[PDB]
């Protein structure tokens, strides 16, 4: 099959900005090239194919060129409604994609207020232990979270979850779950989340001690 | 006007079949041949097969001898059944307009479930507030299948709130969380109650986040 | 001198109108103008004609008729929303050469509002106007290599042209620069060719000399000084070619900063050819879905009168337009077959003429398939049996499986026989198409809680149908 190679795999900009993504096909595929906009929860939209042919009602700021092997994509003032997902697609052969462009707001760096949340005792009851560990409202997407119970560092217990760039402010936020027994999480008493992250000189560590409150 | 409306949710057992429908109107449905594309979730898109508008199929290597793509021309409707499934069949499915050279039009997507996992309503924990700003929320935990909605104080609390998407645990359950930052001075006053929803186990849950 | 009916030198003609510009001379007359195919061009004995049905301001430009063995008009085609006629957006010149830019003035009357801008605003540059030929930038500095656009003043607002990039060359030292046209040429025994070395230098002291096979020509020069530059030019006329002609031409330039040389072959051929080949075989086979390029590599002399691509193939004859080409006595022509249907397997012939007779070459693509099964119950002779017809290319096998339970794939542990049909009966086998093949089950007792599945398998893939009564 032939493979669509993306570069970038993620790009920041600002309204105004003129934006250049590039594709690059494992054989040659003519003009058979295709750009399609994908936003969260959303199914794809043409915007270009025939590697530079804009599809009905697209505007005139999205452009493509391209033949052979190598095509680009140019949308030349971004506008708020164009940060989404971009995908190129050949059709010379079994129709295949390229990985995505994730287009993103380019904002001021801000740091994450971070908050832990220690288990409920309507929890503990069922015979688990779920420590949550909330970083607020942070640019760029970059962060790292690192639990500690009684400064032993943890592998294989926690899981973490993202919202999308917010549509106001333009930030993300993490939130991070640590999943014990009832049994394991009464063997230790302090509970910590260390975070680290571009606004931040030193990781910042969030924590408790189990029973004070 | 141009559309193609694709059927409901699935969910499935792992070696259960899944039938999904795709309905096209505005055009002259058999007058273009018929795609299906699917995206597994934080993924990319991969073509599955076309239908062509003679009644012939060619499906991607992948899915060949498991998969089944047909028409009804009195309906307008294009159908795809994916048989044996796995885990990795875990997917948004898409039936898109086949120009061979591009997809001009599809569908809004129909999400597929392939999982051992049974229907089980959520079990909705306070984040109850430590001490300018204070953060509370609710954890709603072992929950199958997606998706749960929530709300705070039934709508009238809608800024500062981060629900965040639903993370599949080792167990095959669901677990999220929703977290709303409010003022401090607010806690002594103000009542927040998450309400949590998962109508695939009719589960409808009002949860009160006060201070420990 | 020939004569050019108008006999004006300028004439402005509004969009959609219809332009004849004829010259007539005493022998044969040659037209050299800008643009085409906007030009419908008629040619005699004694004339020429430069006609068109529909003028677009692109048809603005000067256009010099000449006998071989000059006399010039210039036409205007006044758009009211397009003042430029851009001829080419990009420019090179050396540094202390003048430069033009070939912003064509659609209208004689909008003159003394026109300005040169820089892509807006230039620096210490010296420029002049001309309607015919466009901006001249007088004596091009390195600091001038920039993006340039030609306003005209339309009703108290300016209107720009299309961008000229303007590239302008560091004069470093080095042996003259070296011209020879053509690069390559081909003529018959008895045809006429002209063989041109020229070269420059910003100093009059340089030598040029045109060697045959490192055999120096008694060509006579031309020197002249022309754009801050010295030329010195050599025109090879051969009257009659012959067998003696054929070979390297080199045209070598020296002065005090070297010698240096460019060379040409001269084909010598005893009549017109055309000759055809592929690097691909003949004989294709690709999968469907599956995208190919056909590709023939043609080397003609003279030049094509016509080629086309024609499918012959037994389906639909939906004849291709798909066809591209890139190289003139070598050409390469490409038929694109995208994600290929079943019904655009077949033979695919290109065609190509010329003075030398026509040739052609055929491609005949065969597409395999992953095997399509079809189980049905029938009596044969009163005899209860399972049908299963499987079609795909290459020709597929058969396979049955009786298991236990309903299902529409039975498994290892539900299986209760297996019935292997490696060569079942050939049932149509015909080319460009998919084999099928039949297998035949009697079933003597058929039971309730039970499948029967019929598994065919080639090298493409594998298909299945599963029959439950
Ligand atoms: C592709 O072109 C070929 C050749 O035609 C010539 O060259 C082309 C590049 C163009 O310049 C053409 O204008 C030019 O004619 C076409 O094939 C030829 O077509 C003619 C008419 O269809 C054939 O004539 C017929 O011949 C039979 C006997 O074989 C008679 O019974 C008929 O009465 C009739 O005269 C001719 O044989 C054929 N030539 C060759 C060399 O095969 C071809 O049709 C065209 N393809 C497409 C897609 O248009
Ligand atoms: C059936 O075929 C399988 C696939 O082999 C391919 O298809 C067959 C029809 C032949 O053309 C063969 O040369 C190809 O490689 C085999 O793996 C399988 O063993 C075959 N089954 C039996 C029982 O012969
Ligand atoms: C030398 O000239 C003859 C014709 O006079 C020609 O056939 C031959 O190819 C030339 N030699 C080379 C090396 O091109």
């Amino acid at each position: 099959d032939i493979q669509m190679t993306q570069s970038p795999s993620s790009l920041s900009a600002s309204v105004g900005d003129r934006v250049t993504i590039t594709c690059r096909a494992s054989e040659d595929v003519n003009t058979y090239v295709s750009w399609y906009q994908q936003k969260p929860g959303k199914a794809p939209k043409l915007l270009i194919y025939a590697a530079s042919n804009r599809y009905t009602g697209v505007p005139s700021r999205f452009s493509g060129s391209g033949s052979g092997t190598d095509f680009t994509l140019t949308i030349s003032s971004l506008q708020p409604e164009d940060f989404a997902t971009y995908y190129c697609q050949q059709s010379f052969s079994y129709p295949t994609f390229g990985q995505g462009t994730k287009l993103e707001i380019k904002r001021t760096v801000a740091a994450p207020s971070v908050f832990i949340f220690p288990p409920s005792d309507e929890q503990l009851k069922s015979g688990t232990a779920s420590v949550v560990c909330l970083l607020n409202n942070f640019y760029p997407r970059e962060a790292k979270v690192q639990w500690k119970v009684d400064n032993a560092l943890q592998s294989g217990n926690s899981q973490e979850s993202v919202t999308e760039q917010d549509s106001k402010d333009s930030t993300y936020s993490l939130s991070s779950t640590l999943t014990l027994s009832k049994a394991d999480y009464e063997k230790h008493k302090v509970y910590a989340c260390e975070v680290t992250h571009q606004g931040l000189s030193s990781p910042v560590t969030k924590s408790f001690n189990r029973g004070e409150c | 006007q141009v559309q193609l409306v694709q059927s409901g949710a699935e969910v499935k057992k792992p070696g259960a079949s899944v039938k999904v429908s795709c309905k096209a109107s505005g055009y002259t449905f058999t007058s273009y041949d018929i795609s299906w594309v699917r995206q597994a979730p934080g993924q990319g898109l991969e073509w599955m097969g076309v239908i062509w508008t003679d009644g012939g199929t060619n499906y991607a290597q992948k899915l060949q001898g498991r998969v089944t793509m047909t028409t009804d021309t009195s309906t307008s409707t294009a159908y795809m059944e994916l048989r044996s499934l796995r885990s990795d069949d875990t997917a948004v499915y898409y039936c898109a307009r086949d120009q061979r050279l591009y997809f001009d039009v599809w569908g809004q997507g129909t999400t597929v479930t392939v999982s051992s996992a049974s229907t089980k309503g959520p079990s909705v924990f306070p984040l109850a507030p430590s001490s300018g700003t204070a953060a509370l929320g609710c954890l709603v935990k072992d929950y199958f299948p997606e998706p749960v909605t929530v709300s705070w104080n039934s709508g009238a609390l809608t800024s500062g709130v981060h629900t965040f998407p639903a993370v599949l645990q080792s167990s095959g359950l669901y677990s999220l969380s929703s977290v709303v930052t409010v003022p401090s001075s607010s806690l002594g006053t103000q009542t927040y109650i998450c309400n949590v929803n998962h109508k695939p186990s009719n589960t409808k849950v009002d949860k009160k986040v006060e201070p420990k | 001198i020939p004569v050019i009916e108008p006999s004006v030198p300028e004439l402005v003609v509004k969009p959609g109108a219809t332009v004849t510009l004829r010259c007539v001379g005493n022998g044969s007359v040659e037209w050299d103008g800008p643009p085409s195919p906007h030009w419908t061009l008629y040619s005699d004995g004694s004339s020429s004609i430069l006609s068109t049905n529909n003028a677009t301001f692109q048809n603005t430009g000067t256009y010099r008729c000449t006998e071989p063995g000059s006399a010039a008009i210039h036409l205007y085609v006044k758009d009211p929303a397009r003042p430029w006629n851009v001829l080419a957006q990009e420019v090179v010149v050396f540094e202390d050469q003048d430069a033009l830019l070939p912003c064509l003035l659609t209208d004689p009357v909008l003159e003394a509002g026109v300005s040169l801008v820089r892509v807006p605003l230039m620096r210490h540059t010296n420029y002049s106007f001309s309607p015919w030929h466009g901006f001249t930038i007088h004596r091009a500095k390195f600091i001038q290599s920039q993006d340039y656009q030609c306003s005209a003043l339309m009703g108290g607002r300016k209107v720009m042209s299309i961008s000229i990039r303007l590239k302008v060359q560091k004069v470093i030292p080095g042996p003259p620069a070296l011209t020879l046209v053509p690069a390559e040429l081909v003529r018959i025994r008895g045809e006429a060719a002209q063989i041109v070395c020229s070269a420059s230098s910003v100093d009059v002291n340089f030598d040029v000399f045109l060697q045959h096979n490192n055999t120096k020509l008694a060509i006579p020069q031309q020197s002249d000084f022309h754009n801050n530059r010295y030329q010195k030019v050599l025109t090879l006329n051969l009257d009659q070619v012959d067998f003696q002609h054929a070979g390297n031409y080199s045209c070598v330039a020296s002065n005090v900063q070297g010698k240096h040389s460019t060379s040409m072959f001269f084909r010598v051929v005893e009549s017109a050819y055309l000759n055809l080949s592929s690097e691909q075989n003949l004989i294709q086979e690709v999968t469907v879905g599956e995208g190919l390029n056909l590709k023939v590599m043609v080397e003609a002399y003279p030049g094509l009168q016509g080629f086309n691509w024609t499918y012959l193939g037994p389906f639909s004859d939906h004849q291709p337009e798909k066809l591209a080409n890139a190289t003139t006595y070598r050409h390469t022509f490409t038929l694109s077959l995208p994600r290929l249907k079943p019904s655009e397997a077949g033979r695919y012939s290109f065609l190509a003429r010329n003075p030398g007779g026509w040739r052609a070459l055929t491609f005949e693509l065969t597409l395999r398939y992953p095997p399509e099964v079809s189980v049905i119950w029938t009596f044969i002779n009163g005899s209860g049996t399972l049908l299963c017809a499987a079609s795909g290319y290459p020709q597929p096998n058969v396979t049955w499986l009786q298991c236990s339970g309903h299902t529409d794939r039975c498994d290892e542990a539900q299986v209760l026989q297996v019935w292997d049909d490696p060569y079942p009966e050939v049932l149509s086998q015909e080319p460009f198409h998919k084999v099928t093949v039949q297998s035949l089950l009697t079933v003597e007792t058929l039971e309730h809680n039970q499948t029967y599945e019929c598994r065919a398998h080639n090298s493409v893939g594998s298909g299945s149908w599963a029959f439950i009564p």
